[PDB]
């Protein structure tokens, strides 16, 4: 039942965190081609004096959503989040496209966004692994 | 004939509401081979005739250990015994890590008996195949409890599963008078449960490599008895 | 479960069948049409109603998408209503917030337009069972007409029709179109169209009609920004229609 | 094929499982009426339960959706009670992220764009049923406003639906202070129409004023029934 | 009364109106396409060989490693869908390392076999795989728990532990014949020959160190599989008992 | 049981990895043929020329492929990806074992669901060990599996090109020679010109379209 | 799973996937029937028996126990050109058919089940039949006196095909003893559980006269040590 | 037509006749069930079923969800006890949010949306069982049958299972002889099954309003009456 | 005299036909013979008798089998009817088998009609050969794609399909004593087609009514035997 997003830190680090971009030599260490992020050079323990909203804002809309399952649940009882989340999950998990960044027309009108814009709409912001293969890989986990 | 169309899952009901996709899982437990369980109120005891695949191979291991003071005996799927066993056991630890309290062996059943519905009903896995018998002792004494795949549990005094559970099962029926009673004298309730396990054998005898026992009680911490240990109660 | 089969395929022809049975809906639905003027375009159909007890005024089959542009359909009323409410926050998101100015017909156009194709991709939904005629005005393109079919393919048009009467309106329009049109020439040229496109009862509370034109200050809310435009769109009132069916 | 199956189309571009979804608003038997006053809208059902057994304290087809916006349903009631709490969220999530509270054709809007949904994915069925929205609103005043299966809503000046709804709506055609003279009107009109002297149980009222919605108890139809009666 | 088609068959998850999940029995029938693999335990040591299957005489019957060391003390013969193979091997090598790394201690061969089916598992609950593997793993090692012993890893996820299998096409007779002749004194040298009869029984292309290897454990060297030099010895041993 | 990669059929097999490797046996015809110190691979009037089937994963490793063109691309350039990102993981470049080992996981890879279609491509992979000398050939198949060959053939006419080399090859008299081995290519591919010839540290050849070995073996 | 698949529409089931003969199809003429012939020098009334089974019985005839001699085979044609042994032992005759689903077309067996009756009705010697069903429930034994099938249960497969040609066709009574113990599985692929197996043996050895200890040894032997009927059985099931 | 071939073998398909064959199935699924009635009192509701290695005082049919309200189901055991164990954590919720009884109507609801939400996706099937439940409340007493389709209204009695015709014939009968003490309440649930015996029953005068068993004396004078 | 001929069709609606006509009018029907199951599955079962109880259909003493294929006889009406207990081994051996079977038995008693009996999967309509589909069934007819067979009004089919009627009647027209072929067709669906081929043949009867339909005893076990488990 929160506003502001509490749990918002990685409580535990390792080399191996980050899956799908692993080295195939070892498999223990990044594949620092792969991230394409400028080498190894961002090393994981540069995630070191973030700004204090990013940690909130990247997950505010998340926090919403929680909450309001969490209002659902204790008024209405177990089935209407579990509506809600069945309903989100089969959009989400039909809806595939490699090619477009825009969201689907139909997850805007479950979350009632419909008439709503924010700053990740208006602002929606590579040599190795952006393909076409790469997201039908991370979709099916191939 | 009909029922080819209506068995393809476990989320399509027939014209007839039965469900054949569970009633499968369930004859799943007949080609398992027989186990006998029974229990005093001091006392309960597992009998289970192990099976090996031929003459080179060792017997396999049909009966665990939850803890202490809880154990199962398995028949049917091998896969889906692994699964439960491990997740019966899963829970018995981390009830003891988090509570430091042996974890009700009814309370274990039941925990089994959620786990087992819900693959009952979700199209894209299947029923667990395999049936369950439970024993232990704790604060409310000694317990037999039977596990079918369908989710269903019950607490007994003495039953079998397995291809010709029926014998000894029908041997137990003309005899719980005699065994409840056996309190402070196991040995009296091991043998009683050889004795009903040797009803339903078939072109077999119990011998001390496919025969298997194990006991708990009040006095009695989980032990399993098997090999040259079982000659005593063959 | 992490992948589900597209829905839309194409047939051994090489026609992909839920693209020909979305145009086929489109067939189905009543007819609508647009006309291009010198110095305006109309959009025009019928309100049909499955009741006299329903409020026409509620019947809103064209709909503004900027001050500029307009949008009118035959089919599936449901899906167009979607399709408005995508296409005004995607003119908003994708261009009013980036360059501070409404985006030109042809790439509202395109927009939707790339909005309906996606949906012969998916293996998640049906293609939109509808076309849309959207017309509007550009500072430089000028006015512009184009229809937008259940393909997402988009065409500038002069004048088209579409739904039951289309090709009867078609046939009338090219018979009747000239590219000197004034737009009072095009809305009367439109409502003889509708008329002969029209089944039954023919009066203003029956249609509904659009313009492009000039800018309507009286339609702008405030006064004082001279620089700043009226809505070129504007719904004509049934009175007015009324006031046109009696010449 | 499978247009039969799922929310496709079929050659003739027809969504056959949107048009199966109609039919089963019709699986009840139970007809309304909606008729608006010019200070009040009152919306009467039918409340058929034969059935001794039954409890008709619960039969009740009609919700209330916000304080000044009801609802009745026609269609099973197992979706008729998903739609009501559907909407309930969304008009206290609409009076929350908007400050007031929500319109009646907005909230027809938001559950007929919801039916689209489940009109265009194939794997979310159409949920089967129609819903007659009344409310007071203060801009608009007494409206109407119903939402099919397939998505399409309207305003109305008055509906009836279900399996005799023509003959209701013909009746209005040919017809075409107080709210308690409003539901007179409307039962006195259901009578003549489908032709049954009703039973102080055999309707349920829903009554929205300008302040809030209600709907009747039995003791409230039993009194409009006796002035009724008295002409 | 009529014939019409059972679809019982067709997935994973059905079962069989009386309980059978005839993929995985689809699934053994596919490693009893795989080529053969012999192995005899004896209180010496534990012997593995297999039928190198070689398509063409273009294929370098020197790269075809249907053996693989797991550990020191753990060696491991295929049959069936090489891939599913590799995938399983990848995974007890894994294993094993971890096992060292975290107990200072190398993997209990029963250990490790537990490990590989419970990989095998994965088809089920434990999904991670479209099916169960195609291949089955016979894993021979020593530790000192229980000395020298063989497993059998069946795609079904159960082990059991083996005096002798064959395992692979042929796999019936190679395995009647093993029940006639194997015995508990069978000293490590005619284990090894009678790894070989068994192979040449079997095998219907003529025994040759060119399209067979023999391996076996011995806690003084660990695993190792013979050269074709002493393979080809054993083979003129094999014909002198002939 | 045809129609999914996760049925077996009852006598075990998988037929839809059978139908990619049919789809292999239509794609156009690769040669590869392992000499003593070197590997020799070989294969309208409208089209431009100026923009050979041979691919260089690394400057000592090569791939050829035969089968779908676009999914043999689509894997060279996931190899080519894989090459590089050992060679910076660790100093040394991949051994060719290591690479095919690679190709043939990724092809597998693409085996492990029904949502995916497997690479309708079968590759041959050709090369040297860097700092070493014995010459490697490989081939991996839509299965992923992979084996190593003193020569091979796929696609459409593997059958008769496998069926010469196999008695026009000796597996204990090998062509010691580089022009033995070409010769040796050429008469495989005349039974049906492109060659290429690789040799130890890094030194890959195309060769030139030197029509001498053809005359030759016409001659002959 | 979240969904089930779209796509996947019950596929019809009137239709069985057995093997086409002409990829050919729409002929729209009369095809080639698979010729047989049996071998003809055979001295079959030398046999007082015939035992005829489909080859997942064969682990009920040990072949060291029985001394069972190979004999000629019986060969078809149609091109496919299937063929497969005869057996002999113990004054009895031994057929195994290799049926296969997937490659044997049951015309073939058929066709092979015609030639075999049409060789053995004349001279006729007892028939002995063991095979497979999925429809019965339980272990049957069928002669001319008793069908014990329930109205619901019949058999077909290639025993099928010999119990049609024994029962009813070109040639007519016959006399048999038929036993088929419950199967699942395609022809050729059927599976048996172990109280099946031993039944079947229990059975079929006093029928045939072997010494029930040994021979029940024997066959234990056969059926564990592998079989196409066991499967994974072994390892499937605790 | 009772079959419905061709709109039977996938949930959520409407047939052309609007019917969702599948519910109607797991309908026919609760007419297999052990014949199982309840009674409205004035006071309370009544519950009674009909119905040797089970140890027996653990088998037992009726099912408290809680104090407040009492539960019987008929048809798949193991959706009954997923259904009954959903109602015992929707009541628990609803008691650790409210600090009361979970009022009979909003429990009602509860599971009425639970078992709804199984008849909207392919991926799932509906409850095989129907359930009969009720208690005393805040408002009196209620009892409700929640069908298979999730569809749930309140009743003055209620039957399922085989027995379910009759049951309700006789149960009709006895309202309209009585337009009911616990007592006599539960004398006509007896004679009802009988027409093992297993009851409880709930009422502010006889059981403070909880829920609690009908055993020993009362029972064995229930089956005298019977 | 007159034949009636089951097709092994989508949902097996004719065998099921067939099955209720004989089962139904067991009294005026009786078994005559077995046909060469030579082109079909074999197949061996027991005798199926009305679930009535009434006398059975097969009359003899120690015939304890079925054949995989046999014809029926209705004394009183001149008509026979082939059950068909099993498929073709090949739709290609399709003509042999009706070369080798049914031109033999028509000869053999000089039937003057025979009628297909058949079922569409309406997925399977490849050909476009339905029209007004709102028609459940179709009658065609012929008296001694393809346009051969007329089909009636209030027919859903317009034409005939490449598919086994085809097949049927064209190596029925490539004996004297026949004179008419009847085609019969149902629009169906996978699934319990019990009711749906109860329909079929109160269909084709109204185009000797049935006074109440019986099952075959062997129906019984469509679904198996008996819950007989403690999972209701």
């Amino acid at each position: 039942m929160n506003i502001v997003p509490q749990d918002t830190f990685k409580s535990q680090v390792s080399t191996d965190q980050d899956k799908s971009v692993l080295s195939s030599a070892v498999p223990s260490l990044p594949d620092t081609l792969r991230q394409q992020e400028g080498g190894a050079v961002p090393l994981s323990t540069q995630l070191n004096d973030r700004h204090p909203l990013e940690s909130t804002l990247k997950n505010w809309e998340t926090t919403q959503r929680q909450r309001q399952m969490e209002q659902y649940r204790q008024i209405f009882g177990i089935a209407e989040p579990m509506k809600r989340t069945m309903e989100m999950e089969i959009v989400n998990r039909t809806d595939f496209n490699p090619l477009s960044t825009n969201g689907s027309i139909h997850r805007d009108i479950l979350l009632n966004k419909e008439c709503s814009i924010d700053w990740e709409d208006v602002y929606p912001g590579t040599m190795v692994g952006d393909d076409v293969h790469s997201k039908i890989e991370k979709q099916l986990g191939i | 004939m009909f029922r080819n169309n209506y068995d393809g899952d476990t989320v399509t009901f027939s014209p007839t509401g039965r469900l054949f996709q569970v009633e499968y899982a369930l004859e799943a437990i007949k080609q398992g081979s027989v186990t006998v369980g029974l229990r005093s109120n001091t006392h309960a005891v597992l009998v289970a005739l192990k099976r090996n695949a031929d003459e080179l191979s060792s017997y396999q291991k049909k009966i665990i250990k939850c803890d202490e003071h809880m154990g199962l005996s398995l028949a049917g799927l091998a896969p889906d015994a692994r699964v439960l066993s491990n997740y019966l056991r899963q829970q018995c630890n981390y009830s003891s890590l988090v509570f430091n309290r042996k974890l009700a062996v009814e309370r274990a059943g039941h925990l089994l008996c959620d786990k087992a519905q819900k693959n009952t009903q979700s199209y894209g896995g299947r029923p667990y195949g395999v049936g369950l018998l439970i024993i232990g002792y704790d604060k409310s004494g000694a317990h037999l409890l039977e596990f079918q795949p369908s989710g269903n549990v019950t607490e007994l005094y003495g039953t079998a599963i397995g291809a010709r559970s029926q014998g000894a099962k029908t041997y137990l029926e003309r005899t719980l008078d005699t065994f409840i009673k056996i309190d402070g004298n196991p040995d009296e309730l091991i043998k009683a449960g050889v004795e009903a396990i040797s009803q339903s054998l078939r072109d077999e005898s119990l011998t001390v490599d496919n025969l298997s026992i194990a006991i708990v009680g009040k006095d009695t911490p989980f032990t399993i008895y098997d090999g040259e240990a079982v000659a005593k109660y063959i | 479960d992490r992948y589900s089969f597209s829905l839309t395929t194409f047939s051994p022809s090489g026609k992909l069948g839920q693209i020909d049975y979305a145009l086929t809906a489109v067939k189905q639905g009543v007819t609508s049409l647009g006309i291009k003027a010198t110095n305006g375009v109309v959009i025009a159909t019928e309100k049909k109603s499955s009741s006299p007890l329903a409020m026409s005024e509620t019947l809103s089959k064209v709909s503004l998408l900027t001050p500029d542009i307009g949008a009118v359909y035959s089919g599936m009323g449901p899906d167009y209503r979607v399709l408005v409410d995508k296409s005004r926050k995607v003119a908003h998101t994708s261009y009013k917030r980036i360059y501070g100015e409404y985006p030109p017909t042809k790439l509202l156009v395109s927009e939707v337009a790339k909005i309906m194709q996606e949906a012969t991709q998916s293996g998640g939904v049906r293609p939109f069972g509808v076309s849309l005629l959207i017309a509007g005005h550009d500072e430089f393109n000028g006015f512009s007409l184009y229809q937008v079919d259940p393909s997402g393919s988009y065409f500038p048009w002069k004048a088209t029709a579409i739904g039951k009467g289309s090709v009867a309106a078609k046939t009338f329009l090219e018979k009747r179109w000239n590219d000197e049109l004034e737009l009072e020439d095009a809305i009367h040229i439109a409502l003889l169209t509708l008329k002969e496109s029209v089944e039954g009862e023919f009066n203003g509370d029956t249609i509904e009609l659009a313009i492009i034109g000039d800018e309507n200050p009286d339609l702008l809310g405030y006064t004082g920004i001279p620089t700043d435009k009226g809505p070129r769109f504007r719904k004509l009132t049934s009175q007015e229609i009324n006031d046109r069916l009696e010449a | 094929g499978y247009d039969r199956h799922i929310t496709i189309f079929s050659p003739e571009g027809r969504l056959y499982q949107v048009e199966y979804a109609f039919k089963a608003t019709n699986q009840t038997n139970i007809n309304s009426l909606a008729v608006r006053g010019k200070d009040c809208t009152v919306v009467i059902s039918q409340k058929k339960v034969p059935d001794k057994l039954l409890d008709p304290t619960t039969v009740s087809y009609i919700f209330c959706i916000s304080r000044t916006i009801g609802m009745v349903v026609n269609g099973p009631i197992p979706d008729a009670r998903n739609a009501a709490l559907r909407a309930k969220a969304e008009a206290a999530e609409f009076r929350y992220k908007y400050g007031y509270d929500m319109p009646c054709d907005v909230l027809a809007k938001r559950m007929a764009n919801l039916s689209q949904i489940y009109t265009q994915r194939a794997y979310m069925r159409p949920l089967g049923v129609i819903l007659t929205f009344v409310s007071v609103d203060e801009e608009l005043g007494p409206s109407i406003y119903k939402t099919d299966p397939a998505g399409y809503y309207v305003g109305y000046k008055a509906t009836a639906t279900g399996p005799k709804q023509q003959e209701i709506t013909t009746n209005l055609e040919n017809h075409f202070e107080s709210w308690e003279k409003v539901v007179e009107f409307a039962i006195t009109h259901m009578i003549d129409a489908l032709g049954t002297e009703f039973s102080k149980n055999d309707l349920e009222v829903g009554v929205a004023t300008k302040d809030k919605f209600f709907t009747l108890s039995a003791e409230n139809i039993e009194e409009r029934l006796v002035a009724i009666a008295e002409q | 009364m009529f014939l019409t088609r059972s679809e019982y068959d067709r997935g994973v998850s059905t079962f069989s109106p009386e309980g059978r999940l005839f993929q995985v029995e689809y699934s053994l029938e596919a490693i009893k396409l795989g080529s053969t693999a012999i192995g005899i335990a004896t209180k010496e040591g534990v012997v593995l060989g297999v039928e190198k299957r070689a398509t063409s005489p273009l294929l370098e019957s020197d790269s075809i490693e249907k053996i693989v060391e797991i550990d020191r003390h753990i060696g491991c013969a295929m049959s069936g869908l090489t891939a599913d193979a590799r995938s399983m091997i990848e995974h007890a090598r894994t294993a094993a390392v971890t096992h060292n790394l975290y107990y200072d201690e190398d993997i209990n061969v029963e250990s490790l076999t537990q490990s590989v089916c419970d990989l095998a598992l994965r088809f089920g609950e434990g999904r991670l795989m479209s099916r169960p593997f195609g291949v089955a793993l016979l894993i021979a090692g020593h530790d000192a728990d229980d000395g020298y012993q063989l497993f059998h890893a069946e795609p079904s996820g159960t082990f059991y532990r083996y005096n002798a299998k064959a395992i692979g096409s042929g796999s019936e007779g190679a395995q009647a014949e093993l029940l006639n002749e194997w015995h508990s004194s069978l000293t490590l040298k005619e284990a090894e020959l009678l790894v070989l009869k068994i192979l040449k029984q079997v095998m219907e292309e003529k025994l040759d160190e060119n399209n067979a290897q023999l391996s076996c454990i011995t806690k003084q060297d660990g695993f190792k599989i013979y050269d074709n030099e002493k393979t080809a010895e054993l083979i003129k041993e094999l014909k002198e008992k002939e | 049981y045809d129609r999914a990669l996760s049925i077996f059929s009852p006598d075990g097999h998988i037929f839809q990895v059978e139908y990619a490797l049919e789809a292999v046996k239509r794609g156009t015809c690769a040669v590869g043929v392992k000499g003593k110190n070197c590997v020799v691979l070989g294969c309208l009037k409208l089209q431009d020329t100026r923009i050979s089937k041979v691919s260089k994963i690394d400057s000592h490793v090569v791939l050829s492929f035969s089968g779908l063109n676009a999914d043999s691309r689509i894997l060279i350039e996931k190899a080519r990806v894989e090459a590089q990102s050992h060679r910076l993981t660790l100093e040394d470049p991949v051994t060719v074992e290591y690479l095919t080992r690679y190709v043939a996981g990724v092809q597998q890879r693409y085996t492990q669901s029904g949502g995916v279609r497997p690479f309708g491509v079968s590759t041959l992979i050709a090369g040297f060990d860097p700092r070493d000398d014995e010459p490697k050939l490989y081939q991996t198949e839509p299965s992923g599996i992979y084996s190593s060959w003193s020569a091979q053939t796929i696609g459409r006419n593997s059958k008769t090109v496998r069926e010469f080399l196999e008695k026009n090859y000796d597996r204990k008299e090998p062509p010691a020679t580089v022009e033995e081995c070409v010769k040796l290519t050429v008469r495989s591919l005349l039974e049906v010109i492109e060659i290429t010839v690789v040799k130890p540290d890094s030194d890959i050849v195309a060769l030139s379209s030197e029509e001498i070995n053809q005359y030759v073996t016409q001659i002959e | 799973m979240l969904f089930k698949q779209w796509n996947d529409l019950p596929e019809p089931k009137h239709l069985l996937d057995l093997p086409e003969i002409s990829k050919n199809l729409q002929s729209l003429e009369v095809c080639p029937v698979p010729k047989v012939e049996f071998p003809q020098d055979l001295d079959v009334p030398q046999y007082s028996t015939a035992v005829i089974t489909t080859k997942i019985m064969n682990p009920l005839f040990p072949k060291n126990l029985l001394q069972l001699t190979s004999i000629g085979e019986i060969k078809t044609t149609l091109v496919y050109g299937f063929s497969f042994p005869i057996y002999s032992f113990g004054k009895t005759l031994l057929f195994s058919m290799e049926e296969n689903f997937i490659s044997i077309s049951p015309i073939f067996g058929n066709m092979i089940s015609r030639s075999i009756i049409s060789q053995l009705a004349q001279f006729s010697p007892d028939i002995i039949v063991i095979g497979t069903s999925d429809k019965i429930a339980s272990m049957k034994v069928m002669t001319e006196n008793e069908c014990t099938l329930q109205p619901p249960e019949f058999i077909t497969g290639f025993i099928g095909s010999v119990l049609t040609q024994l029962i009813v066709g070109p040639s007519k009574g016959l006399k048999f003893k038929c036993l088929v113990a419950p199967s699942e599985g395609p022809n050729g692929f059927e599976k048996l559980s172990l109280s099946d197996m031993g039944s079947l043996v229990d059975l079929c050895g006093q029928w045939l006269g072997f010494e029930p200890s040994r021979y029940s040894e024997e066959c234990y032997r056969l059926w564990r040590c592998d079989s196409a009927a066991i499967g994974a059985q072994s390892g499937l099931y605790i | 037509t009772s079959i419905g071939t061709g709109y039977d073998l996938s949930n959520s398909v409407f047939s052309p006749d609007g019917r969702n064959f599948q519910v109607e199935y797991a309908v026919k699924a609760v007419e297999n069930g052990t014949t199982s009635i309840g009674i409205k009192c004035n006071d309370g509701v009544v519950f009674a079923v009909e119905k040797k290695l089970l140890v027996p005082q653990k088998n037992v049919k009726i099912q408290v969800v809680d104090r407040h309200i009492g539960c019987v189901y008929s048809g798949l055991i193991p959706d009954g006890r997923h259904l009954v164990n959903r109602g015992r954590e929707e009541a628990a919720s609803f008691k650790k949010l409210y600090k009361t009884p979970i009022p009979i109507p909003a429990f009602a609801d509860r599971l009425g949306q639970y078992v709804q939400a199984h008849t909207l996706y392919n991926s799932v099937r509906p409850f095989g069982v129907s359930t009969i439940f009720g208690g005393v409340d805040k408002n009196g007493a209620h009892l409700y049958m929640l069908e298979p389709s999730g569809s749930y209204w309140g009743y003055k009695g209620a039957a399922t299972g085989k027995g379910r015709q009759s049951a309700k014939a006789e149960l009709e009968k006895l309202v309209d002889h009585h337009p009911l003490s616990a007592r006599e309440a539960v004398k006509q649930a007896a004679k009802i099954i009988y027409l093992e015996l297993e009851i409880s029953w709930c009422s502010l005068s006889e059981t403070n309003g909880l829920h609690k068993f009908v055993k020993g004396d009362l029972l064995q004078e229930a089956i005298d009456f019977a | 005299s007159c034949l009636v001929l089951p097709l092994v069709s989508v949902g097996n609606i004719p065998q099921l036909s067939i099955d209720w006509l004989l089962n139904s009018q067991a009294n005026e029907w009786e078994y005559l013979e077995a046909l060469d199951s030579k082109y079909l599955v074999e197949f061996v079962g027991p005798l199926d008798r009305p679930e009535d109880g009434s006398d059975s259909l097969y009359k003899d003493a120690d015939m304890k089998y079925s054949s995989a294929l046999e014809v029926f006889y209705n004394k009183k009406r001149g008509l026979f009817a082939i059950q068909q207990r099993t498929p073709l081994v090949s739709v290609n051996y399709l003509n042999n088998f009706i070369v080798e079977i049914i031109l033999p038995f028509l000869s053999k008693y000089n039937i003057s009609e025979i009628c297909i009996w058949d079922s569409l999967y309406a997925m399977e309509d490849e050909n476009g050969v339905i029209v007004r589909p709102q028609e459940v069934y179709s009658l065609g007819e012929f008296y001694f794609v393809n346009n051969w067979l007329h089909f009636t009004p209030t027919s859903f089919q317009d034409k005939i399909s490449v598919d086994q009627p085809i097949f049927k009647i064209l190596f029925q027209i490539l004996p004297k004593a026949l004179r008419s072929i009847k085609y019969c067709s149902c629009l169906a669906n996978e699934g319990d087609n019990s009711l749906d081929s109860q329909q079929f043949l109160q269909w084709i009867i109204s185009q000797p009514p049935i006074v109440k339909f019986v099952r075959p005893i062997s129906w019984q076990g469509a679904y198996g035997m008996a819950d007989a488990r403690d999972k209701f």
